[PDB]
């Protein structure tokens, strides 16, 4: 009933782990590559999704010095959380000021 | 097929947000490979996509 | 058959620009000027409306 | 230092077989303080280089100037203040042949290098005294800044 | 009473390396797909085919 499984690459190293995120696409698996490839605790990011008939993206992340990549994966969820908040926090103020010269203007 | 003898097969129904959009706001419908015309030569499929597109812009039949 | 109630292309409502097309059409408007004064300014929607064979009023006059 | 090449150039033609890739220039150049030639890509819409621009260039085996380590792998992230890019356009790759007009002998008067940039190709010919470090397979930087005189 | 083998196109032969083949083209599969096309060297007369 989980949609997250994380596949080690020798059961051992914890560096590599190529997250598959069930039920999603290129919508957050290419905003989350985007913001963890701004993480510099990361020598590669990328992401692909399985096969278009399913419906689940890997994502690879690969962290050097001495990280697991569950960190830059949570740091890049928060920090796409952090973009989605302020941009809606924009949008939702920038409407307000025009629909309040919309009306506050001859009417 | 078309009206100049270029059969296709559907081969996967593409989900609409995957299309490549044009600058106009505009999804394709069909896509076409580039890879059917060079050992076929209909050059009558360039000029009535450019006649029908001019056509469905300004409300013309085109002869 | 009749018209479609959304355009293919992308989903806008084109189902109801059919009475309102004709009775610019029967006005003398012409068909460059009958589809932006309706709203649709891409060519696939425009394509609908202007390239459809309304072909139930030829096919309502075999009724019981 | 492991400067494996330094010398000062200057631009007499570009791209004379015609060829005109997109994005990159050849630049064949010659020599001031040695003898030799020098037929260079470059990428031109980053480092734009025109006919009779001379630059100074540098070929060398590490870019941590303080002793030659040689690393290998690319950080972006650790930036170290010994790095030799004090030049402006810096390249990366493998050497892949030499040749020269040996008769019978070793190492003859007039040696090449043929220095592979990803895909950006180069030759240096000249003496062979000036070409010593050059062995097959061995990756090289490349460190090139314009002067203006 | 009592062509030089067609058209020349620039193409390099595969036994002797001649810069020019002559060529016919001739329409042997079905009008579902392609054309066809038989050249002939200069040289050597060496004749290989293509299915475009
Ligand atoms: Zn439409
Ligand atoms: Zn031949």
């Amino acid at each position: 009933k989980t949609a997250l499984e994380m596949v080690q690459a020798a059961g051992t190293d914890r560096h590599c782990v190529t997250f598959v995120l069930h039920e999603e696409d290129h919508t957050l698996g290419n905003s989350l590559r985007y913001m963890i490839m701004k993480n510099p605790e990361v020598e590669f990011c990328g992401y692909t999704t399985t096969h278009p008939s399913e419906s689940k993206i890997n994502l690879r992340i690969q962290t050097r010095g001495t990280l697991p990549a569950v960190e830059p994966f949570q740091r890049g969820l928060n920090e796409l959380m952090n973009v989605c908040q302020h941009v809606l926090d924009k949008f939702e103020a920038s409407i307000k000021d025009y629909k309040d010269q919309k009306a506050s203007r001859n009417e | 097929a078309s009206r100049h003898g270029q059969k296709g097969i559907l081969s996967r129904l593409w989900p609409a947000e995957d299309m490549p959009f044009t600058e106009s706001g505009m999804v394709p419908d069909i896509l076409f490979n580039p890879h059917g015309f060079p050992s076929r030569m209909t050059i009558g499929m360039l000029i009535e996509s450019m006649a029908g597109k001019s056509a469905a812009l300004h409300g013309l039949c085109h002869d | 058959m009749i018209i479609p109630v959304r355009c293919f292309t992308c989903g806008k409502i084109v189902g109801n620009k059919w009475e309102a097309y004709l009775g610019l059409l029967q006005a003398e408007y012409t068909e460059g000027d009958a589809l932006d004064a309706l709203g649709l300014k891409r060519y696939c929607c425009r394509r609908m409306l202007l390239a459809h064979v309304d072909l139930i009023e030829k096919l309502l006059n075999y009724a019981p | 230092a492991g400067i494996l090449f330094e010398d000062i150039f200057d631009v007499k033609d570009i791209d004379p077989e015609g060829k005109k890739f997109d994005r990159v220039s050849r630049l064949h150049c010659e020599s001031e303080s040695f003898k030799m030639d020098l037929i260079l890509d470059v990428n031109i819409q980053i480092y734009p280089v025109d006919l009779g621009d001379k630059f100074r260039l540098v070929i060398a085996s590490t870019l941590y100037e303080d002793g030659t380590l040689d690393d290998g792998e690319y950080n972006p992230t650790d930036d170290r203040p010994s790095r030799a890019d004090q030049f402006e356009y810096v390249m990366y790759g493998k050497v892949y042949r030499i040749e020269g007009d040996e008769t019978s002998t070793e190492a003859a008067t007039r040696l090449s290098a043929y220095v592979s940039y990803g895909g950006l190709l180069m030759r240096l010919q000249g003496d062979a005294n000036n070409l010593h470090g050059f062995e097959v397979d061995s990756r090289v930087y490349l460190l090139m800044k314009k002067l203006a005189f | 009473l009592g062509e030089c083998q067609g058209p020349v196109v620039d193409r390099r032969c595969p036994r002797c390396g001649h810069e020019g083949m002559a060529y016919h083209t001739r329409q042997m599969r079905s009008a579902d797909e392609g054309q066809t096309v038989f050249y002939t060297c200069t040289n050597c007369k060496f004749q290989e085919k293509e299915d475009s």
